[PDB]
RNA sequence: AAGGUGAUAUGAACCGUUAUAACCGGCGAUUUCCGAAUGGGGAAACCCAGUGUGUUUCGACACACUAUCAUUAACUGAAUCCAUAGGUUAAUGAGGCGAACCGGGGGAACUGAAACAUCUAAGUACCCCGAGGAAAAGAAAUCAACCGAGAUUCCCCCAGUAG
RNA sequence: UGACAGCCCCGUACACAAAAAUGCACAUGCUGUGAGCUCGAUGAGUAGGGCGGGACACGUGGUAUCCUGUCUGAAUAUGGG
RNA sequence: AUAAUGGGUCAGCGACUUAUAUUCUGUAGCAAGGUUAACCGAAUAGGGGAGCCGAAGGGAAACCGAGUCUUAACUGGGCGUUAAGUUGCAGGGUAUAGACCCGAAACCCGGUGAUCUAGCCAUGGGCAGGUUGAAGGUUGGGUAACACUAACUGGAGGACCGAACCGACUAAUGUUGAAAAAUUAGCGGAUGACUUGUGGCUGGGGGUGAAAGGCCAAUCAAACCGGGAGAUAGCUGGUUCUCCC
RNA sequence: AAACACGAAAGUGGACGUAUACGGUGUGACGCCUGCCCGGUGCCGGAAGGUUAAUUGAUGGGGUUAGCGCAAGCGAAGCUCU
RNA sequence: CUGCAUGGCUUUAAUGUUUGAUGUUCUAACGUUGACCCGUAAUCCGGGUUGCGGACAGUGUCUGGUGGGUAGUUUGACUGG
RNA sequence: UAAGCCAGCUUGACUGCGAGCGUGACGGCGCGAGCAGGUGCGAAAGCAGGUCAUAGUGAUCCGGUGGUUCUGAAUGGAAGG
């Protein structure tokens, strides 16, 4: 559960990198909130453009 | 029933055996949960009677595809 | 087709003999009530309805339809505006029964070991779900042993051998 | 059939018969369905592993192999069993 | 003879089977060979020699071979080298099967039972007649007022005597009964933890139990019906015509 | 959301009760009373220390072999048995 | 003797991390047999809002303890019974 | 002739075999001259394969250890046997 960000965020804010968050942490909260969402190879593509 | 909605986990028997061999029947049954995902794509929430694991094919498939499944296959959810 | 009206079963009254007597076969028609029973109920073969129809005697009764689930559509439509859930209608299909064979979910003990736990009986008996005329299996991530074979299934060997 | 019938009766061998409905084959009509050539693609919460069981003739045994309740988790043809 | 078992009598039925393996005997075929299995089939033929047995043994084995193993090695020693096998058919044994027939007490599985009884739930019914006289009350007496006291009134109680009703202490009768659990004479309770009609709920290692292992349909230290099932029985019983050694 | 009981579970009883309540156990109206023993077994309390499960996997040893060699033997890395 | 103003690829321990133990805080999984709202004239369920609880509780797999609550069994023969 | 007593030197309490016997239902147990290799004591003939003899003991299975080119599931090894 590496996901790409989209606002600040904690400890690794950054409007959009490649963390490795900890899975509740990103599928109860982050991507549920909006603030991140999975980086499934083709997501590691669009924010791996700018 | 205690079925895991995404993996179709369930129930299965086996045995028990003692230090001495003893066979005495039971059953190994699924780690089952019950849990709130966000879809989004649907703006709603949905409770999926799931397995760890279950969670973790949610996690890499993601939900909606695992949402084709069930739909797919009638799972009413 | 010259004789017939099933049997116990006579009798009555009939029907027929050159083709609508009977009898046999094909296809139709009728097909009360209960029973999956399906309009609701219920102590099976009964009680009671909603809605539609029906009456030169247009009341009350008779008949038809109204179960549930699934799929699809249509129309409707909360908390919440959107949207969903919910609700009505409609079209389809399901439901119950049935000898074995078949696949699947569960799964004994007696017994054997000259006792008994491992082991056996045995994945047997039994319960359950499902399907077909057969079921299942099946087109090598298989064997072989440096030579080669070429899906699955069944029969005889291999052998009561290796283990 | 009044006792044991080739020639009494009903049959049997053999040869024939279907107005209708049907099983089975073909042949087509209607519906639904896709064929063909070029260039591609090649089955990941999987294989494997840890724990617990179960299956394989095989009782965990030095035990390959298969299945998975549980926690994990690749390579991708110069690759993998 | 037994006073040890079994048989009232007759008739009919009633117990060593079947299949497949293996070995021995007989017999048959062929013979250092014998024989095919499935299957094909002109279907008891014919085909099919996959295969099985035998012709070589010894050694755990590699391996060697009329020898071989043992040991560094045998004067040796062990097992072998000299006699034929094999396939049918009949029979004697054995193996696997219910394996000679009948018989348990039980264990497991799925069902059917609270029309008896246990308890509980709901809704209805019953208790002739006669006693006892609790709290309380009233009025006099009595207290400073209460206390207390006498009458009268009142009508308490798992209260009293006693029918219906509910019980079941004694005895006799009955014991192939009138009755698989009663009759007669006495006995207990009889406004209560009473008793009763109807209907409901609880299920088998489970119910229910004012507790006896009681009751759960004349069955109870684990109900009944069907099944596993021909459980198993080193025990008891029985085991059928004749003659010869 | 009691303990507790039926129940794979949902649930239900306990109770539409709430410590003057409810379950369990022993004793058994009343009167006068109920002495000694916590070593054993059980129960209650006990944040120290000793021993201790799955788990985690340090280290040591073996197998294989690129390489080294005439071979005796050594054995990188990986994979493995332990 | 060195420094305080001035002179031609570590143990004695601490800033960024990947990682355990304990303690506080948070909400966002999870609980709610609090309250209100809708489905809905419904003490079931679901959805919704909210308060409470909160990474606990509970559950799955694994695991040490306890375990006549329950089950299957064993508990020798000789013998002057 | 001591098997009894004392002393010197010693490892025959040796390895491979074993004619022939005894004794057991059997599993087994016992006695044994002699052959081969190597050894001790003795000048030598010789004697020694434990003790004056008869008790001093435990089948098989499972497993440990050392040895062993005998086996090694494609082949070389290894595991295992
Ligand atoms: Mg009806
Ligand atoms: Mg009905
Ligand atoms: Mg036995
Ligand atoms: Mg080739
Ligand atoms: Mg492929
Ligand atoms: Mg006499
Ligand atoms: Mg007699
Ligand atoms: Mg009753
Ligand atoms: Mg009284
Ligand atoms: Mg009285
Ligand atoms: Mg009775
Ligand atoms: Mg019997
Ligand atoms: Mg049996
Ligand atoms: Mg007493
Ligand atoms: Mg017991
Ligand atoms: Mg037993
Ligand atoms: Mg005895
Ligand atoms: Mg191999």
């Amino acid at each position: 559960m590496q996901v790409i960000l989209l606002d600040k965020v904690a400890n690794l804010g950054s409007l959009g990198d490649q963390v490795n968050v900890k899975a509740g942490y990103a599928r109860n909260f982050l991507v549920p909130q909006g603030k991140a969402v999975p980086a499934t190879k083709k997501n590691i593509e669009f924010f791996e453009a700018r | 029933s205690r079925v895991c909605q995404v993996t179709g986990k369930r129930p299965v028997t086996g045995n028990n055996r003692s230090h001495a061999l003893n066979a005495t029947k039971r059953r190994f049954l699924p780690n089952l949960h019950s849990h709130r995902f966000w879809v989004e794509s649907e703006k709603r929430f949905v409770t999926l009677r799931v397995s760890a694991k279950g969670m973790r094919v949610i996690d890499k498939k993601g939900i909606d595809t695992v949402l084709a499944e069930l739909r797919a296959r009638g799972e009413k959810y």
